[PDB]
C-alpha cells in the first residue's frame, strides 16, 4: 500500500518481462491475485482482466510474497517510465499539476474513463476535465523542451544522461504526474466495460 | 607442408605444398570427363580443414554441387559460415512473396568505397574512353547521392540513369529525378561532382544549350553507340535477376567474405549456352571481388597464416583485366586463386590477350590428360592421383536466411541528440524543477471536489468528485 | 468472495442514483450480483442501452474516419484529373462511394436519434416506477409497523425492513410470479425473522403487499417491451458498424490506386489514432 | 605416406590447426539441424514461429501491399520484449562477466595492441583444454590484467554499454590488426549461443535472427558515437516485418494463427 | 490548389451529420488556406464554412438531459 514514484530504472523492464513469461512469476501472480482479491493497492482498481504484480524494493530477481504487490495497468506502467508507449500496449503522457498525487490521479482517471466509455450522462464533464489534463501536458513541453512530453523520450533522456541518485531523480520528477492516455488504452477500458456489463446484465 | 594436393602414382608418397607456393595462384586443366569438379571440391576441403572460406565460382551447370559443398561444410561444424547465391534459377518468376527462399542476395553497389568506378570498368571490359569517362562521372554522382540522399543504389537505378533526358534534367535542369514521387535539388550539391557530367555533355558533337529536342535527334546515335553494351548488361542484370541484386543490405559482400573467412558458393547457369549475359554474370562477381580486393581494402595489418583460395571453375568465359596480379594491400589476406578451363587451346579460344598473362602470372599448373592428373611444377613433373573426398549427402539443404537491419535514420538521431544536448544544460544548471504556477478554471474545481470529500476508498471519492463537479457546472 | 468489478460498480451505482433510489448500503452489492433479484431487473434495461452506446461509439468513430478521408480527397483531388484521362476510371466510383457514405450518414443519425428517444423513454418510465416503488414502500412500511406492533413477538421497524429487502433480493417475483412464490417470499421473511405463524397475518400481508406485487407485475411487461426494442437496436448497430468498416476499406482500396494523389502519413496517423479498438465486442 | 580421406586428414591436421579440435571427434553429417548443441541459426519465420510473434494483419490498421496476400504480421508488443531480452547483461567491469567471455576479450585485447603470439597461444591452449573435458579460462588471466587499461581498449569499452556490444566492438577493433577469423570460436559454439552469433554477425551488415537486438543496438550506438543504456531495437522490429512479409503462407497455416 | 464550389458543396454534404468531421473540415480548410495566399475571398469562404460548422454544432449536439428522462424537443 505504498505510494507511486516515477522510477526511471535502466535494467528493470528486461528483468520484469523475463519474469513475466516464466512459471514462478505466473504462480506467484495467481497467489497474489487470490490474496489481494484483484484489488490494485496503488489506486484501488478492481478487475480480473489486465492487472499485474510489481515489486517495491526494485529487486526483480528476488521476489518473495511480501514485497510483491499487485497493481492496475496505469500504476504498473508508472513504475517503468523509461519504456511506455513503445512497449506495445499501454500509453502515457507527462503533465504538470501539484494538486493531485499520482495514485489519486490514477483513481480519478479510472473514474473519468468509466464515465466516458460506458456512458451514464457524465461524458461531457469527464471530457471537460480530460481537456485541461491534456493542456497541462502541453504546458510541460515549454519547460523541458519540445518533443519530450511523451514519457518514453523523457525516460530515455533521463537514463541516457547519467542520473541514478534518488535526490536528483526526485527533484527532477517533482510536480510531474503521468496521465495515462485514453486513445491508446481503448482496448483495455472497453474490455473492462464489456466484461462488467455482461456480468451484471445477462 | 600446409596444404594437401595428392599422392604420387609411381612410388606412393603424398605431396604437400607450402603457403608461399600457394599464394602464387594455381592452374588446373582438364576436360569435362576427367572429374575436375570433385578435385576442386576436395581442394576446397583442404582449404576448409584449416579455417579458410573458399569462394567457389562454378559455371559448369551443376545443381548437385551445393549438396556436396553443404555436406562438407556441415562436416566441419561451421555451417553458419556459408552463403549461396544461385544464378541458375528462372527469369522474373519471383514477385512479391515467395514460397521458400532459394538464394541469398548480393548487391555490390550499396557499401561502396568509391571503387565501383574500377568495378564497372572491369565489368565493361574514342567511344570506349568516352563511355568510361561518362560512367566515372555517373558513378561519382551516384555514390555522392547514395551517401546522404534518399536513393538506393543497385543495378536498376543505374539502368534507369543510363538514359539521356533524366541526365539532361540532372545537368541542365539541375534537379534530381527518380522512379518515385520525389524532387531533390542540386543547388546544395557542390560543384566537383556535377562538373564531370557537364564535361561529358560538352564533348559530344551536337548539343543545344536551351532545349533537348534538337540535340536528341543529333546525338542519340552516338549515345546508343557508346552505351549499348552497358544498357544490355544492366538490363540483363536488373531484369532477369531481381531477387539477388535489388536488395539494399547485401548478405554477401566480398570484403567481409575474404576478411572474415566465410564460404561463398556461386553457381552460374551455363557458359557454353548463350554466353552473352551469363559471362557478364560471372564477370560481375569477379569484378566485385577484384575491385573490393585491390582498391577498397582499408595501423598496419599482418600477413595471414591461412591460405585463402577463390576456386574459379571457368575463368575462360568471364574475365577481367589483370586478376592474377595482387596489390600490396591484399598480400596480408593470404589470398590465392585456382583457375580452370576445359582445354588450353580452347583456353586460347576462350579469352583475348589474357590466356598468356594467366599462363605467365600463375605459377602452379596441373595437367589432367586422360588416376586423375600429373603436376606441372617449375622444377619436376610428377604423376600423382589427386585428393578424393566424397561428402555424404544431407537430408535437408536449408539455406540460412538473414535479416535486413539499418542504422536508425538521421531524421531521428539528430532529434535525439538535440533533445539530449538541451536536457544536459537543464540537468547541469541546478534550476531544473518546475515552479511556475499556471492555473485553469477546471483543475482547481476538480481539486476542490477531491479535497472536500472524505470517503476513504479513492474510486468512490473520484466518482463523488465527478458528481460534485457536474452538479456545480 | 464473489465481488463486483469497479466499472460495473460505478455504472450500476450511478444508474441507481439516476433512478433516485439510494436505500441499500451493501445490500446493493449483494443485490445487483445475484440473478434472482429485483434490482437486477430494474438495472437490466439501461445497461443494454449503454452497451449499444459503446457499439454505436465504435461505429461513429469509423464513420468519422471515413468522412475525414473523403474530406481529404474532396479538398484537393477533384478536377486535377480531368475526364477522359487516368483519373476518371476511379473518380466516378469514388463519387458513388460519396453517395453511399452520405446515405449511411443520414441513416446513422436516424439511428442515434432513435437511441436517444429510447433511452429517454426508458429512463422516464423507470424513474416513475422507482418513485412509485419508494412511495409504496413507505406506505407498506407504516402498515407493517401497525401490523407488527400488536404481534406476540416484539420487533423493531428497521430490522423487518432489512428482512423485507433480503426477501425481495433472495427470490424473485418479477418473472416467475404465481401463487406459490409469493408465499415462498412470505416464509422467507418469516425465516429471516425469528418466528411468525400468522394465520390472519398471512392474508393481511398478502392484502398489504399486493401494492408491491402490482408494481412488480407492471414493471415486468414494460421490461419485455424495452428488451423487444433493444434487441433490434443492437442488431441495427452491429450491421451499421460492419458496413461502415466495409465502406472505409473500399474507399482506401480505391484511393491507394490514384497516381497523382496520395494520403500524407502524418495526418492519416492523427486520424487513425482513435481506430485501435476491438471489432468483436458484440457477442 | 598413405592415402587419405576426410576423417584421416581431419584427424591428422587437427594438431597444426587448433580451431578444428572441438569438431574432429563428432559426426555432424548424420545429425539433424535445429536439434542438439550444434544447431543452425533460425530463419526469421522459424524465429517468429518459435517465440510466438505472429498474427494475421487486420485491414486499416497496418496497411498491406496490394500485391501481397496470405502472409503474416508480427506483434510489436512481443517483438520488443524478445528483442530487449536478446540483449546481454550489463557491462560494469571486465572482472564481472561470463568465463566464456573472459577468454575472448583477453584475445582481442592482445590482438588490439599487436601481441599476436599471446592471443594465438590462448586460443590454442583453450581449444586443447576444451577438447580435454571442461575448459578452464585462467590462461586468459595474465593478458587481461595487462591490457585492461591501455588507451585504445579503454576508449572502445567506454564507447559502448552492453557486454555483447562491447565484445563485438572489441572484435571490430582487433580485426583491423590483420585477420581475426570467426572460425576459431567453435569452442564457443557449444558453451554459448548468443555470444557466438554476436561474434559471427559482426563484420557483416545483415545479422542473424537470434541476435537482432544486439546488432541493432551496436549499429544504433556506433552511429551516434555514444553509450546508451536504453535498448535501441526500434529498427530491428521493423526489419523483422520486411523479413516476415516474404515467406508465402499456405492457407492451411494461414487460417491457424489468430489476430 | 483551390477547390471548386461544386466540390466544396460535396464536402459540405459529406460531413453534415458528424460534428467532428465538420470541425475537421474547418480546421483543414484553415490549414490549406494558411498554406495558401489567404485572400479575403477565401476569408469569406472560411467565414461561410465556420457558419456551417456552428450550424452543425447547434443542430446536432444537443443532450438536453437525455439520460435524466427528459426527451428531445
Ligand atoms: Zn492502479
Amino acid at each position: 500500500r505504498c505510494e507511486l514514484k516515477l522510477i526511471a530504472s535502466p535494467g528493470s523492464w528486461r528483468l520484469y518481462s523475463a519474469r513475466k513469461i516464466d512459471e514462478r512469476f505466473k504462480s506467484y501472480e495467481q497467489k497474489i491475485f487470490q490474496r489481494d482479491r484483484y484489488t490494485c493497492q496503488f489506486c484501488g482498481f478492481q478487475a480480473r482482466l489486465y492487472q499485474d504484480i510489481v515489486n517495491l524494493d526494485g529487486d526483480y530477481t528476488n521476489n518473495r510474497l511480501s514485497n510483491l504487490v499487485t497493481a492496475c495497468c496505469f500504476c504498473a506502467q508508472c513504475f517503468f517510465v523509461e519504456s511506455v508507449g513503445v512497449g506495445g500496449y499501454g500509453g502515457g503522457t507527462l503533465i504538470y499539476l501539484p494538486e493531485l498525487t499520482q495514485a489519486e490521479l490514477n483513481s480519478l482517471c479510472h473514474v473519468l474513463f468509466c464515465a466516458i466509455t460506458n456512458d451514464t450522462g457524465y461524458k461531457s464533464s469527464a471530457q471537460n476535465i480530460y481537456r485541461s489534463f491534456k493542456f497541462r501536458s502541453q504546458i510541460v513541453e515549454e519547460k523541458f523542451g519540445e518533443g519530450t512530453s511523451d514519457p518514453a523520450i523523457f525516460g530515455q533522456l533521463m537514463i541516457d544522461s547519467g542520473v541514478n541518485s534518488e535526490e536528483i531523480r526526485e527533484k527532477l520528477f517533482k510536480n510531474i504526474r503521468l496521465l495515462p492516455s485514453r486513445a491508446k488504452f481503448r482496448k483495455q477500458i472497453e474490455k473492462w466495460a464489456a466484461s462488467a456489463l455482461e456480468e451484471i446484465a445477462d | 607442408g600446409i596444404t594437401f594436393f595428392g599422392n604420387d602414382r609411381k612410388t606412393g608418397e603424398e605431396l604437400w605444398f607450402a603457403n608461399d607456393d600457394m599464394r602464387t595462384h594455381a592452374l588446373i586443366f582438364g576436360s569435362t570427363g576427367s572429374g575436375k569438379t570433385e578435385t576442386l571440391v576436395s581442394l576446397s576441403y583442404n582449404a576448409l580443414v584449416q579455417g579458410s572460406g573458399f569462394i567457389y565460382v562454378d559455371g559448369k551447370g551443376d545443381n548437385s554441387l551445393y549438396a556436396k559443398v553443404f555436406s562438407m561444410v556441415r562436416s566441419m561444424g561451421r555451417e553458419d559460415d556459408l552463403l549461396l547465391i544461385n544464378f541458375m534459377t528462372g527469369a522474373r518468376d519471383i514477385v512479391g512473396p515467395q514460397e521458400k527462399r532459394l538464394s541469398n542476395t548480393l548487391n555490390p553497389f550499396c557499401q561502396g568505397s568509391s571503387s565501383m568506378l574500377t568495378q564497372l570498368v572491369v565489368s565493361l571490359m574514342m567511344w570506349k574512353g568516352r563511355a568510361i569517362a561518362f560512367v566515372e562521372a555517373l558513378m561519382r554522382l551516384l555514390v555522392y547521392m547514395r551517401d546522404e540522399g534518399a536513393i538506393l543504389l543497385d543495378a536498376n537505378t543505374i539502368r534507369n540513369y543510363f538514359d539521356l533526358q533524366r541526365l539532361e534534367s540532372i545537368v541542365i535542369d539541375k534537379v534530381f529525378p527518380r522512379d518515385d514521387q520525389e524532387s531533390v535539388n542540386i543547388e546544395t550539391i557542390p560543384k566537383l561532382v556535377t562538373d564531370p557530367l557537364r564535361n561529358y555533355l560538352n564533348t559530344l558533337p551536337g548539343y543545344n544549350k536551351e532545349k533537348k529536342g534538337k540535340q536528341v535527334s543529333q546525338v542519340l546515335e552516338q549515345h546508343g553507340f557508346i552505351t549499348m553494351q552497358l544498357v544490355r548488361s544492366f538490363s540483363s542484370l536488373a531484369d532477369t535477376y531481381g531477387h539477388i541484386i535489388r536488395t539494399n543490405l547485401a548478405e554477401v559482400d566480398f570484403k567481409d567474405v575474404v576478411l572474415n573467412r566465410r564460404i561463398l558458393v556461386v553457381l552460374l547457369p551455363a557458359l557454353e549456352k548463350s554466353p552473352d549475359e551469363l559471362s557478364n554474370l560471372g564477370k560481375i562477381i569477379v569484378s566485385s571481388l577484384k575491385a573490393m580486393m585491390a582498391a577498397g581494402l582499408g595501423r598496419k595489418p599482418t600477413n595471414a597464416p591461412t591460405p585463402y583460395m577463390c576456386i574459379l571453375d571457368e575463368y575462360g568465359y568471364y574475365a577481367v583485366q589483370g586478376f592474377a596480379v595482387v596489390p600490396a594491400q591484399a598480400r596480408s589476406l593470404g589470398f590465392s586463386a585456382i583457375f580452370a578451363g576445359q582445354d588450353l587451346p580452347a583456353f586460347q579460344k576462350a579469352s583475348k590477350e589474357e590466356a598468356a598473362s594467366i599462363g605467365a602470372n600463375t605459377n602452379i599448373k596441373i595437367c589432367m590428360k586422360l588416376g586423375e592428373a600429373h603436376i606441372f611444377f617449375k622444377s619436376k613433373i610428377v604423376r600423382a592421383r589427386m585428393f578424393y573426398a566424397n561428402p555424404k549427402p544431407v537430408k535437408q539443404l536449408k539455406i540460412n536466411q538473414f535479416l535486413k537491419v539499418e542504422p536508425p535514420p538521421d531524421d531521428y538521431l539528430m532529434k535525439l541528440q538535440k533533445q539530449l544536448a538541451s536536457f544536459q544544460s537543464i540537468l547541469e544548471s541546478g534550476d531544473l524543477s518546475i515552479n511556475k504556477a499556471v492555473e485553469n478554471e477546471e483543475i482547481t474545481l476538480i481539486s476542490k471536489a477531491l479535497k472536500e470529500s472524505t470517503i476513504v476508498e479513492p474510486i468512490e471519492r473520484g466518482v463523488a468528485a465527478l458528481i460534485a463537479f457536474h452538479g456545480q457546472n | 468472495s464473489q465481488w463486483l468489478s469497479t466499472y460495473g460498480t460505478i455504472t450500476a451505482e450511478r444508474i441507481l442514483g439516476r433512478y433516485n433510489i439510494s436505500l441499500p448500503q451493501d445490500e446493493i452489492l449483494e443485490a445487483i450480483n445475484i440473478p434472482s433479484s429485483f434490482y437486477r431487473h430494474l438495472l437490466q434495461i439501461p445497461l443494454k442501452n449503454v452497451l449499444n452506446g459503446i457499439v454505436i461509439q465504435q461505429a461513429s468513430d469509423y464513420h468519422v474516419y471515413a468522412q475525414k478521408l473523403l474530406i481529404d480527397y474532396l479538398l484537393s483531388g477533384e478536377s486535377s484529373k480531368e475526364p477522359d484521362s487516368q483519373g476518371a476510371g476511379t473518380r466516378e466510383s469514388l463519387e458513388d462511394e460519396r453517395q453511399r457514405l452520405v446515405q449511411l450518414g443520414d441513416e446513422f443519425h436516424k439511428l442515434e436519434l432513435e437511441q436517444d428517444n429510447l433511452i429517454a423513454s426508458s429512463q422516464a418510465s423507470l424513474m416513475k416506477i422507482s418513485i412509485d416503488w419508494n412511495t409504496k414502500l413507505e406506505t407498506t412500511l407504516s402498515k407493517l409497523n401497525s401490523l407488527y406492533k400488536n404481534t406476540n413477538s416484539k420487533i423493531k421497524k428497521n430490522a423487518i425492513r432489512k428482512a423485507l429487502i433480503k426477501a425481495f433480493i433472495h427470490c424473485d417475483l418479477v418473472k416467475d410470479q404465481s401463487q406459490k412464490n409469493k408465499y415462498q417470499l412470505i416464509d422467507k421473511l418469516n425465516q429471516t425473522l425469528a418466528v411468525s405463524v400468522g394465520a390472519e397475518l398471512k392474508e393481511s400481508i398478502l392484502t398489504n403487499l399486493s401494492e408491491l406485487f402490482q408494481i412488480l407485475e407492471a414493471l415486468n411487461t414494460k421490461l419485455d417491451e424495452f428488451t423487444d426494442r433493444t434487441n433490434h437496436l443492437s442488431q441495427q448497430a452491429k450491421s451499421f458498424r460492419t458496413q461502415f468498416y466495409e465502406v472505409i476499406l473500399r474507399i482506401i482500396e480505391l484511393i491507394k490506386l490514384l497516381p497523382e494523389y496520395k494520403i500524407d502519413p502524418a495526418q492519416d496517423a492523427i486520424n487513425r489514432e482513435p481506430l485501435y479498438f476491438d471489432r468483436t465486442i458484440g457477442e | 605416406r598413405k592415402t587419405y580421406d576426410m576423417k584421416s586428414l581431419r584427424a591428422q591436421e587437427q594438431f597444426n590447426w587448433p580451431a578444428i579440435m572441438p569438431i574432429v571427434k563428432e559426426d555432424l553429417v548424420s545429425q539433424d539441424v535445429n536439434k542438439g548443441p550444434w544447431a543452425m541459426a533460425l530463419t526469421p519465420m522459424e524465429f517468429a514461429r518459435k517465440y510466438n510473434l505472429l498474427r494475421k494483419d487486420d485491414a486499416l490498421l497496418d496497411n498491406p501491399v496490394p500485391g501481397e496476400e496470405m502472409t503474416a504480421g508480427i506483434r510489436r508488443g512481443d517483438a520488443k520484449r524478445v528483442f530487449t531480452m536478446q540483449l546481454g547483461p550489463y557491462w560494469d567491469g571486465f572482472e564481472r562477466c561470463s568465463p566464456q567471455a573472459y577468454a575472448l576479450s583477453a584475445v582481442f585485447m592482445a590482438r588490439m595492441n599487436r601481441d599476436r603470439d599471446a592471443a594465438n597461444n590462448i586460443l590454442k591452449v583453450l581449444d586443447k583444454t576444451f577438447v580435454d573435458g571442461k575448459p578452464d579460462f585462467s590462461v586468459a588471466r595474465p593478458v587481461m590484467k595487462k591490457y585492461q587499461n591501455s588507451e585504445l581498449v579503454q576508449e572502445v569499452v567506454a564507447k559502448h554499454a552492453y557486454v555483447l556490444t562491447v565484445i563485438a566492438s572489441l572484435l571490430e577493433a582487433a580485426r583491423e590488426d590483420g585477420v581475426v577469423p570467426s572460425s576459431e570460436f567453435l569452442w564457443l559454439k557449444p558453451v554459448d549461443r548468443r555470444l557466438w552469433y554476436m561474434l559471427n554477425c559482426v563484420g557483416r551488415q545483415t545479422p542473424y535472427s537470434e541476435v537482432a537486438g544486439p546488432f541493432a543496438h551496436w549499429k544504433a550506438e556506433k552511429e551516434m558515437g555514444r553509450r546508451s543504456l536504453v535498448p535501441m531495437i526500434d529498427e530491428a522490429i521493423r526489419a523483422l516485418e520486411i523479413a516476415v512479409k516474404e515467406v508465402r503462407l499456405t492457407p492451411r497455416q494461414m487460417e491457424e494463427l489468430e489476430p | 490548389t483551390l477547390p471548386t464550389r461544386d466540390a466544396l458543396l460535396k464536402a459540405m454534404q459529406v460531413g453534415e451529420t458528424s460534428i467532428e468531421a465538420a470541425e475537421y473540415m474547418a480546421t483543414r480548410f484553415e490549414q490549406i488556406l494558411t498554406k495558401a495566399k489567404l485572400l479575403p475571398e477565401c476569408n469569406d469562404m472560411l467565414e461561410k464554412i465556420k457558419e456551417y460548422a456552428q450550424f452543425v454544432k447547434f443542430k446536432l449536439l444537443s443532450s438536453a438531459q437525455v439520460w435524466s428522462g427528459q426527451e428531445r424537443p
